[PDB]
RNA sequence: ACAAGAAGCGAACGAGGGGAAGUGAAACAUCUCAGUACCCUUAGGAAAAGACAUCAAAUGAGAUUCCCCAAGUAGCGGCGAGCGAACGGGGAGAAGCCGAUUAAUGCUAAUGUAGAAGAACAGCGUGGGAAAGCUGACCGUAGUAGGUGAUAGUCCUGUAUUCGAAACAUUAGCGUUAACAUAUUAAGUAGGGCGGGACACGAGAAAUCCUGUCUGAAGAUGGGGGGACCAUCCUCCAAGGCUAAAUACUCCUGACUGACCGAUAGUGAACCAGUACCGUGAGGGAAAGGCGAAAAGAACCCCUGUGAGGGGAGUGAAAUAGAACCUGAAACCGUGUGCGUACAAGCAGUAGGAGCCUCAAUUUAUUGGGGUGACUGCGUACCUUUUGUAUAAUGGGUCAGCGACUUAUAUUCUGUAGCAAGGUUAACCGUUUAGGGGAGCCGUAGGGAAACCGAGUCUUAAUAGGGCGUCUAG
């Protein structure tokens, strides 16, 4: 509802969409989607067809008194071809439109109900200087955190991608394991209500 | 993309009704002189299929 | 959320999967649940649907009966607690595609008594049930 | 994800042959025989746990009917006369009192051999 | 008798000429497998197709190709097993022409093929060695790179960033040159008979396309199609030739990535591998990685045959790290110590149990831990398969390593979560897990073969009777 900024002005934030609630299961799976849309599922094994040679029968049926054999790149031989030889795969789910901004609602809400949210008028840097993003942050009382802001500047981006454990994105691009892997989150007040539109 | 195939002569003996299918009766077709005329008249119409039997007919027929 | 650490999927959500054949103590050791030696029993078993071993299968002990008509599939029939999808007063046939009623490819379409509506339409080129009417022009609604 | 179990084997082995300490031959030494010498061991075990106590009581009625005999009457006029006088003593506390203090037992005698 | 070309080889993808069988149908011949494997011909960066003698039947649309739906629907089918559309809707890409050809040459522009610079750390303690510990700094448009004697943004190579080309390919624009091509509306053609083939469509009521054989028009007052066929209506003009993109692929070149492997794995091949080896040949086809940070790879001495091998010395943090070299398991084989064992019959253990030996306490043989096991009781391995196995029924010499319910899609039920009489988008676009995209799908109504009607409907002469439905959660 009510917040306010670090300066002091009063912003007032939908509950809709900042005080909604905390489903665990709801965001679990949003988030664990999100992880599993990460991989890219490239590999693969050799199946009997596969591996080289071994289309002969290594000896007779009968007679010699061995196991019976009818490849030498069966699965059960050494060298052989693997039974349930892995494939490349697609590991993206769906999440409903719905659940996903649901997702976003219940983090955002609880971002700020365990003091995780950080509301600033503006962050802009003169210079694409790193020191100078980095001592402003100090002041912000966030030295690792996840700055959110709209039209995220082009000096702003250089000085943001060398600090560790700092991030800067647009409010278009938030995903949410952003928002829960980092510290702290600074968005700007024009952000915010981005997402008070958005979700 | 691969789908699963519809018994395509099963279709033609079973419909969906609400609760479950309804279908022919046999002995029906010919040689019916010597039939007395109760089994000519009950056995015209439909009947349901046997809870016992529909079972198989969700399998043959998936998409009805 | 917390945390990527306290992210539980809300015990009753996940199932641990069957796995065949992985000792005595598991429930599924040395058969997979299969049984004994039959044919269920081998690597391609399969139920074969539309089989009974041998008897002529229920499916061909009965007979073929009916067609199918094309007019059924470009006929659909349209309830009174949908037409509130529908943008403005007119309920015609274009109108029902529009609002995402009945399908584009529909020709024709009925509206039958199943809900009730809630504002005055003006049906033009849509066959209306006895039932349905009523409640149409109790709502004032009419149909030409 | 390929799993590996070199490790996890060589320990669930060696922890079979570890328990399988001071038998001879192969059933200490090659898995394949120890691991049903273990599994053997623990059913002689199982059913001698049950047999243990019904081998000392064996013992000790066999030890009370000495003891009675040496001075009177036998074992079953004994435990007949112990019912009778509501005398609870157990066989094994007899059978120690028999062969570890003979004028208790013989005292106690009487006291079975004067109700019957 | 003179000039210009071709030849052959080499991945996949295309087009075309031929074309199986195993299998499934629980047999098998129609059918399926499948126009697949294979053989053969031949091209280009793509190929093919492509502008209506096409659909449609709506208010009409407007070439070809590819994707999501339509839909496992309509159909085909020993109507079996199976096969399986189209119309139309949503997208990608859009283009129509009569040379949209090919090959050179010269300018203009941009790449590519070598490169260059590139910030910032010290002290102390441990340590063989510092990058790790403690204290205090610095750079950052450069902080998760690879190394360096252990883990480094500040040691090195690097990274962010800014840039070089004498020369020669490559891409694009303009101009020129020379090779080819440049139809003028289409007769052995459309249609027909016979036999086949292709159409989802197996002759079927079989339209349409192809053609081996035999024939054969009309020719804009005309002709093709609209799934037998006729009439009406609509649509379009074959028998001339072209045409980009969206689509298919990887012998390859670059950049980058991986809940891919890590030496029995991953390519057959991490190593002098298509090798050794086997085969007349086609062909088949292995095994095999690791000293150490640095060879500092052990001068010299001793035993031995100037041998192997070792012991010293030395090097090294380490030498049971010494070259068969990191770690060094098990099977298996020795040596030493303690106990038991040469009068006793068997799945070799188990429950008791004397004695002996050995450690720790304890005021000193009393317990506790460890080893052994005289003697007593009980006791016929495991797996598989079976009515039933110690079975003289199967399998296993042992150890180590590997070895068998998967994956993709469809569907049904259950749980859980979001929304909820609604739920949800797919392909795609997207500065790409967002956002857009509502085509479509499921639910919300059923009855009947169907027309049709609809909380009803079907059967019926019947308003009777009866069948199937009705009075929510997806």
């Amino acid at each position: 509802m009510d917040l306010k900024t670090v300066t002091g002005a009063a912003v007032e934030l939908s509950d809709t969409a900042f005080g909604r609630e905390f489903n665990e299961a709801l965001v679990h799976q949003v988030v664990t989607a999100y992880l599993a849309g990460g991989r890219q599922g490239t590999r693969a094994q050799k199946t009997r067809a596969e591996v080289s040679g071994g289309g002969i029968k290594p000896w007779r049926q009968k007679g010699t008194g061995r196991a019976r054999a009818g490849s030498i790149r069966s699965p059960i031989w050494r060298g052989g071809g693997r039974a349930f030889a892995a494939k490349p795969q697609d590991w993206s789910q769906k999440v409903n439109r719905k659940m996903y901004r649901g997702a976003m609602q219940c983090i955002l809400a609880e971002l700020i109900r365990q003091e995780r949210l950080i509301l600033v008028e503006e962050l802009t840097i003169s210079a694409p200087k790193t020191k100078e993003l980095i001592a402003k942050l100090s002041e912000l009382n966030a030295p690792r955190a996840l700055i959110i802001t709209k039209e995220v500047d082009e000096n702003l981006y250089l000085a943001a991608r060398n600090i560790p454990h700092v991030n800067v994105l647009d409010t278009s691009e938030v995903d949410p394991v952003s928002l829960i892997a980092f510290d702290k989150v600074i968005m700007s007040v024009e952000a915010a209500k981005q997402f008070e539109e958005a979700l | 993309k691969v789908k699963m195939k519809t018994k395509s002569g099963a279709a033609k003996r079973f419909k969906r009704t609400a609760n479950g299918f309804k279908r022919k009766q046999a002995f029906k077709s010919h040689i019916l002189t010597k039939k007395s005329s109760k089994r000519i008249r009950q056995l015209r119409g439909l009947k349901m299929v046997d809870k016992s039997d529909e079972a198989a007919v969700r399998r043959m027929c998936p998409y009805i | 959320g917390l945390r990527l650490n306290e992210l539980s999927p809300g015990v009753g959500a996940k199932k641990t999967a069957q796995r065949r054949g992985r000792g005595i103590g598991s429930g599924l050791g040395k058969t997979g649940g299969r049984g004994v030696k039959g044919q269920k029993s081998r690597s391609g078993s399969s139920i074969r649907a539309g089989f009974e071993g041998g008897q002529t299968p229920l499916y061909r002990r009965l007979p073929k009966f009916g067609f199918t008509s094309k007019m059924a599939m470009t006929t659909a029939e349209v309830r009174l607690s949908e037409l509130n999808k529908v943008e403005g007063d007119v309920i015609s046939v274009a109108t029902l595609k529009t609002a995402n009623i009945i399908r584009h490819d529909m020709k024709r379409a009925r509206i039958i008594l199943s809900g009730d509506v809630t504002k005055a339409y003006t049906f033009q080129g849509v066959k209306v049930t006895k039932g349905a009417k009523q409640a149409i022009e109790a709502a004032g609604g009419s149909i030409e | 994800a390929r799993v590996k179990r070199g490790v996890q084997a060589n320990r669930r082995h060696k922890k079979i042959l570890k328990r399988a300490k001071g038998y001879y031959g192969a059933r200490s030494r090659v898995y394949r025989v120890a691991v049903q010498a273990v599994t053997k061991a623990g059913q002689y075990a199982y059913r001698d746990r049950r047999n243990k106590k019904r081998t000392f009581r064996r013992l000790w009625i066999a030890r009370i009917n000495a003891g009675a005999r040496l001075n009177g009457l036998s074992y079953s006029r004994f435990i007949n006369g112990m019912k009778k006088a509501n005398i609870t003593i157990d066989r094994r506390v007899l059978a120690d009192i028999a062969m570890h203090d003979a004028a208790t037992f013989g005292a106690l005698v009487e006291k079975a051999k004067a109700e019957l």
